């Protein structure tokens, strides 16, 4: 009777199979934002997630990602284009686990996106929350420790598989 | 500029 989407992540460390990430995504909610992170987890479009890294990675803020066009951390694209709005601003930075667009400014969302492992109330109104880590948020607690306090990665945290579980 | 770096930056 309409259920939000879960997708998933097996994620890699060095090529080195590290677990599975799964996540819910709030199409309840904000549906436009929910269906695009979705899609780039199943590739249907012709593009995704799959084979991208884990650029930034800040101990006790997020584990950002979602570039998989320049891989630099600069690039990415919605599957609306290269940019949309911001759906709405309903849902909360309420703890770990949340899952959040990046952007440079209202109306900029794109691929990029960024997993909490703390509240950040100071994101609320600015960067559209879409999702929450399911399961496996032992996992993401694990990419933390190859972060560094510039976001700097100590090894390579790929997303080696992505998508939809229901 | 990424707003969500920079709201962390100024907290
Ligand atoms: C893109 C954007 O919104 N950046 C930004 C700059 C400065 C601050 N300042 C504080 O939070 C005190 C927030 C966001
Ligand atoms: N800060």
């Amino acid at each position: 009777g309409m259920v939000n989407p879960t997708v998933f992540f097996d994620i890699a460390v060095d090529g080195e199979p590290l677990g599975r990430v799964s996540f819910e995504l709030f199409a309840d909610k904000v549906p436009k934002t929910a269906e695009n992170f979705r899609a780039l987890s199943t590739g249907e479009k012709g593009f995704g997630y799959k084979g991208s890294c884990f650029h930034r990675i800040i101990p006790g803020f997020m584990c950002q990602g979602g570039d998989f066009t320049r891989h630099n951390g600069t690039g990415g694209k919605s599957i609306y284009g290269e940019k949309f709005e911001d759906e709405n601003f309903i849902l909360k930075h309420t703890g770990p686990g949340i899952l959040s667009m990046a952007n440079a400014g209202p109306n900029t969302n794109g691929s990029q996106f960024f997993i909490c492992t703390a509240k950040t109330e100071w994101l609320d109104g600015k960067h559209v929350v879409f999702g929450k880590v399911k399961e496996g948020m032992n996992i993401v607690e694990a990419m933390e420790r190859f972060g560094s306090r510039n976001g700097k990665t100590s090894k390579k945290i790929t997303i080696a598989d992505c998508g939809q579980l229901e | 500029p990424e707003c969500h770096i920079e709201a962390y930056w100024c907290i």
